[PDB]
Parts: structure tokens; sequence; C-alpha cells
């Protein structure tokens, strides 16, 4: 994840953004499919 | 009562792997470090000299 403390109004910016390694988790279990949450 | 008929705190520890890292891999040790010497470090990822 990375914040990317920029203004772009409307779409991505087009600067290069760097992403970090944050959170590790161990599960095990295949993930196929997914949703988003408002 | 006599001691086969008294209370015996009983506990059962169940010692299985399903599909997924070993978590659980006991403590790890750990010993004096130094500096300036020729040493054979032994760090979390990995072995050298």
């Amino acid at each position: 994840s990375k914040h990317t403390p920029i203004n772009l109004v409307r779409d991505l910016p087009q600067g290069f953004s760097a992403l970090e390694p944050l959170v590790d988790l161990p599960i095990g279990i295949n993930i196929t499919r997914f949703q988003t949450l408002l | 009562n006599g001691v086969g008929y008294q209370p015996y705190r009983v506990v059962v520890l169940s010692f299985e792997l399903l599909h997924a890292p070993a978590t659980v891999c006991g403590p790890k040790k750990s010993t004096n470090l130094v500096k300036n010497k020729c040493v054979n470090f032994n760090f979390n990822g990995l072995t050298g000299t």
C-alpha cells in the first residue's frame, strides 16, 4: 500500500509511485473472486 | 475419598497440521553478537560468515 499524497482531480495521477510491503497474513485458502465495500 | 476417587485436572493437547504454513514453530533462540571479528551468523533469513 501507498497513500499517494498528490492531487489529480479525476483520474490516475501521471507520476511514478512505489508500493511498499505493510501486512502479511497466513490463510492457506485460495481466494478466487472478491468484492468491494462502500 | 481415596486418590483413585479424587479429581485430577486433565488437559489434552492435539497436535495436527492443516494446509497452511506452520505458524507455530516453537521459540527461536538468540545469543550475543559482536563487532569487528570473524563470526558465523544464523540470522532469521540466512546463515553467513
